[PDB]
């Protein structure tokens, strides 16, 4: 009953009526940056007893982005040569 | 992207469907063979 | 030979794809008889 | 005139100038005799 | 060859273009440069159109390049 | 149809000019001395070479 | 003119990881597949030497035990601290 | 020191070379009118000869490649030529490009030769009743001298384009360290550049026809 | 009489109110590198008589563009090294 | 329904840059302006080594000569062909 | 070997760093409604306390700065301690942006110094009615240690946070060294390791808090 | 020392000034009082 | 409410908890006392 | 751009104008500096 729905409500059959049904200027991409971030406040840090877990998350992120980052020059110490 | 498909999917269709399917396939190959390359000669200067 | 520091392979045969299958495919496409 | 006018001016005005694109899909939409 | 006719033709816009300033106009400039001055200290020149300030900033750098020639001499 | 000057600018050139002859002349007196101490002395140091890979060859 | 909020969000397991996963998953495992998944995904990333281990693993192995000593130890200390400060507030002015 | 001009250049940081491979694109527009200007109708009148000329031997299956060919053709011989001037880039000089654009090309036309004419395509390796004595010392060189095809292919073209780039860098070179000796050496070779510019303005075409040839008799082969 | 004029039409004081008016999004970018292009064919191309000029320019063009991409490896060899 | 076009667009000088400048430019120096201007610029760029000279430039020089020859004897002859091509058309259509 | 933490990273070709100092920026959101969560009140809270503490003396005119000195040591502060983890970036110990960070503040101090308050700003380079005996060994060395200010204002800074990630490292990895050879010596340097990154938490704080304590004063001389 | 190759320092400086005098002068501007 | 309501609202219920932008145009918008 | 300048130009001008107006000259004077420092530098090593 629906043009646009949840990505995961939409079928494979239609996966591609979904991603063009959708759009992708950047104004769409900080409409949708936006929408995550607030997902993420709304409902695991704007509550009256905010926990570690409303807070540990983007740091264990942060985390992997920066190892990520650092992937390269790390494959030249690998104690063990065929892997 | 609307644009887009109907300047090149409208008139280029006959050709990658009943013509070209032989050439898409070339294209696969050359892809195996870069990847092989460049995998060989990453190894060898991950070496050195 | 610079033509083997096999780094930049990727793009400039995506590149020449790009364009010998579909841009002129669409120039020469509407050249016409006499 | 001519010059006003495009080919697909030329499918209004004569028909049998046409590149008929049933038997010869392809291009230049006919051989080369 | 060709030389002398275009040479001569530059000769005629050359005497009449290519000539020192004279002692007699020397007020005239000064007073149009104080008049740019005028037109500068109390914000008024803002009110031109592009084209213009273009085309004078165009001149001053062909005024500059004169500079470098002299170091050319040099 | 020539268009006669305006002054301001028949005024602008020539100083400018004659400007420029003198900067040229003082830096060619101002440089002169300083590269040609630096390429002496740099021949020295050739020389210096020369004789090095002469006794380590 | 503002809403209120709940009295605790999306509530989480380890501290780090939510729930919703292991429900999602509970129709074909139930249980012990979310467990045996992630330690499946580490030993693999380890085995492959994805994650080489070099001293900044037991810097971050201590840092992070410091901050769970922390937590554990201080946190509904300073829980009722914070709601402290606010129905201050809220005596202070009412 | 010279092989600069070959190294792959991006302004910054970013993916620029797909731009020097785009831009012949335009030096060859498209018309919409029925009658156009000159730089449109000399190239059509152009495109209309080399066609009824080369696809003349092909059948008539072989003959839905003309698009294709003649694509291949224009691309290469506008590359080729642009890339003569002061500081410019020949896209082709990367091997990988040349690679990318011959095997497919050979692929496909041997894998039509292989899905129809099946034991017509295996016969092309024996040539017709040849002596019965040395039927293996034939069908191993056929057999190895069809492989060889598309790495021939590119890189006869490669290299020939490369040296010329190479030598009019060096003799230009050579003709500014003469010029601090003396005079006429200079002028000597500088015609021998222009020369060389003519010989260079003609195989960046010559190679294009082989090209595009060689793959249209392939094609007659195994159609 | 008009808000949006040729970048030339208006005036220094009003820069600013052009620099605000007029749009920003590549398709508004798009939309101006088409109208170039346009300009100089229909200026200089599309004429029953072409010349030379009507192409020379593109290619003295990117003449200078490759020459200006290629400045850094040329500072290595200038003949003179005070200028 | 289409429109026609002119005899011949924007003259031009030195077949490489176009007049409307030396135009533009006549209220204030009129004529022998824009040719100092470019000598200047040029022989700026010339002193300061913003263009240093190597063997490419004498390529470019080859290949320019080369060019204006084949133009400047050639041009008319290929111009009244292609006219020629035009009127070819209109004929056997017509 | 290890200086490695301190080169800029760019994952590619492209100008990454300037997010790895605008990420702290989140992690102080800014309230709306007038109570809030607990995140926001605990700041709160704590910088009306910082600011009560710190801006008392200074005069009404030099309460001004309040906005810029919180500012600058919450984001320091902020920085100092994120780059604590185990692959994180500290964008203070490049050196310029201390620098940076420092120079334009002191200058605009001893401009305000000199605008207003000319001949008792001046008259600050000597100490009420020293002896008349040595007045210019005096007014040389207040001067010169002026000057002095901006450099030790932020290489302090500087040096401190760096020397102890390097620290850190290097004792890591003698860790792991020493367990190829045996078990409890790495318990005892694992310890060490977690005494270590206590007081680096702790130096992270310290220095913000010197570093806009300093600047606080000049100001209050100064104003 | 790699804080000495100098190539980097423009865009480190500009974005600890875009940081500390735009964002948190935003930020911390909102705080309240009791 | 209270958690209802915003500053605003508070500038609102309580003209008196105003913290005027005259006499204290900067921040905190008033001393420190 | 509407939308940046009604979030950081509203709040943040009477700063900038009334009392920033002395650190602004010393990010001149840095930049000055930080220029000097780089032209030495490109200057060393295009030496090398
Ligand atoms: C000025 C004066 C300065 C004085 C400094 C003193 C401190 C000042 C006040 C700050 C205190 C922080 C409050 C707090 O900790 O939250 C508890 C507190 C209690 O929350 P609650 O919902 O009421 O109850 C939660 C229960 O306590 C939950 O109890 P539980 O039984 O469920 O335990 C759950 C726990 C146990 O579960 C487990 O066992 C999991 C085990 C697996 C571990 C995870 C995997 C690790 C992988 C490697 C392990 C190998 C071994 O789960 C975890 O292990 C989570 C830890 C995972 C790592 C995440 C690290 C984030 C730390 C955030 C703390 C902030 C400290 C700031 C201090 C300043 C710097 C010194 O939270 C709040 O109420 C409000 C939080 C306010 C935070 C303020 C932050 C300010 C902004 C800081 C920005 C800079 C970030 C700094 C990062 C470094
Ligand atoms: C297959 C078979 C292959 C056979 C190949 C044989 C040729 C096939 C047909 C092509 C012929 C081209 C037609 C032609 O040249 O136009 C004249 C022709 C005559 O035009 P018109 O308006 O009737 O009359 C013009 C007068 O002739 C004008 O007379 P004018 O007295 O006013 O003289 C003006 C001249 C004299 O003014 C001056 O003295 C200026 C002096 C300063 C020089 C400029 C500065 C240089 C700085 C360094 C100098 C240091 C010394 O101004 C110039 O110097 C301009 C030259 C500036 C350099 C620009 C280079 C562009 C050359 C374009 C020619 C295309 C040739 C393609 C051939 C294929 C490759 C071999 O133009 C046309 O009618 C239609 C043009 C159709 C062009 C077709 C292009 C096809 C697409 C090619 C794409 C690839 C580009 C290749 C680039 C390499």
């Amino acid at each position: 009953p629906l043009k646009d729905r949840r990505l995961l409500e939409v079928k494979l059959g239609e996966l591609p009526s979904w991603i063009l049904m959708r759009d992708f200027t950047p104004s769409g991409i900080a409409g949708a940056f936006q929408r995550g971030y607030y997902r993420y406040y709304n409902k695991y840090v704007n509550v009256k007893k905010g926990s570690v877990a409303g807070l540990s998350m983007v740091l264990a992120a942060y985390v992997v982005f920066n190892y990520c980052r650092s992937y390269k020059e790390l494959k030249h110490e690998r104690l063990r040569k065929y892997h | 992207l609307q644009s887009l498909i109907k300047n090149v999917w409208i008139p280029l269709k006959p050709y990658y469907t009943q013509v070209y399917q032989e050439i898409w396939v070339g294209m696969g190959l050359m892809g195996f063979i870069v990847y092989k390359i460049r995998s060989a000669d990453k190894r060898s200067k991950a070496l050195k | 030979m610079p033509q083997l520091d096999t780094s930049t392979w990727f793009i400039t045969i995506t590149s020449m794809i790009m364009t010998l299958f579909i841009l002129f495919q669409l120039k020469i496409s509407n050249y016409s008889y006499p | 005139p001519f010059d006003q006018m495009t080919i697909e001016d030329l499918n209004e005005v004569f028909p049998e100038t046409k590149l008929d694109k049933k038997k010869y899909p392809y291009w230049p939409h006919r051989p080369i005799e | 060859t060709y030389s002398k006719p275009r040479l001569a033709t530059f000769w005629h816009y050359a005497k009449v273009e290519l000539v020192p300033p004279t002692p007699a106009e020397i007020p005239t400039a000064i007073q149009s440069l104080k008049k740019i001055v005028n037109s500068a200290q109390t914000g008024s020149f803002k009110q031109l159109t592009v084209k213009e300030a273009l085309l004078n900033g165009l001149v001053a750098t062909e005024v500059l390049m004169w500079f470098y020639v002299g170091e050319i001499i040099a | 149809p020539p268009v006669q000057v305006s002054p301001l600018i028949k005024l602008g050139r020539y100083s400018a000019l004659f400007l420029g002859v003198a900067y040229g002349a003082k830096r060619y007196n101002y440089l002169k001395p300083r590269a040609e101490e630096e390429r002496r002395i740099a021949a020295e140091e050739k020389k210096k070479q020369d004789e090095l890979k002469r006794i380590e060859r | 003119p503002v809403p209120p909020l709940p009295e605790h969000g999306g509530k989480v397991r380890l501290g780090l990881i939510p729930e919703e996963f292991f429900q999602f998953l509970y129709p074909k495992t139930g249980v012990t597949g979310p467990y045996v998944l992630g330690t499946g995904l580490i030993l693999y990333l380890l085995s492959k030497e994805i994650y080489v281990i070099t001293a900044e693993t037991f810097s971050a192995i201590s840092t992070i035990g410091v901050l769970v000593y922390i937590v554990k130890k201080y946190g509904a200390s300073i829980g009722a601290f914070a709601d402290k400060l606010n129905e201050q507030k809220i005596a202070q002015l009412e | 020191n010279l092989f600069a001009s070959f190294i792959a250049p991006t302004m910054m940081g970013l993916p620029i070379v797909t731009l020097i491979i785009m831009f012949p694109s335009l030096l060859f527009p498209t018309p919409k009118r029925l009658i156009n200007n000159r730089t449109i109708s000399i190239q059509q009148w152009l495109i209309q000869l080399t066609s009824k000329q080369m696809m003349a031997i092909h059948n008539q299956k072989g003959q839905t490649w003309s698009l294709m060919l003649m694509s291949l053709i224009m691309f290469i011989g506008s590359t080729n030529i642009l890339g003569l001037l002061p500081h410019s880039f020949t896209p082709t000089t990367q091997l990988s490009m040349n690679l990318g654009m011959a095997i497919p090309l050979w692929s496909a036309t041997v894998f039509t030769g292989f899905r129809y004419k099946t034991k017509t395509s295996l016969a092309h390796f024996l040539p017709q009743g040849t002596p019965a004595l040395l039927i293996p010392m034939l069908v191993i060189i056929e057999t190895i001298s069809l492989f060889i095809q598309p790495v021939a292919l590119a890189v006869r073209l490669t290299a020939n384009i490369t040296a010329g780039h190479l030598l009019i860098h060096l003799i230009g070179g050579a003709t500014l360290a003469l010029l601090n000796i003396n005079t006429m050496t200079a002028f000597i070779t500088f015609t021998i550049l222009i020369l060389l510019t003519i010989l260079e303005f003609a195989v960046a075409l010559i190679q294009a026809y082989v090209f595009t040839l060689l793959v249209s008799l392939y094609l007659h082969d195994n159609t």
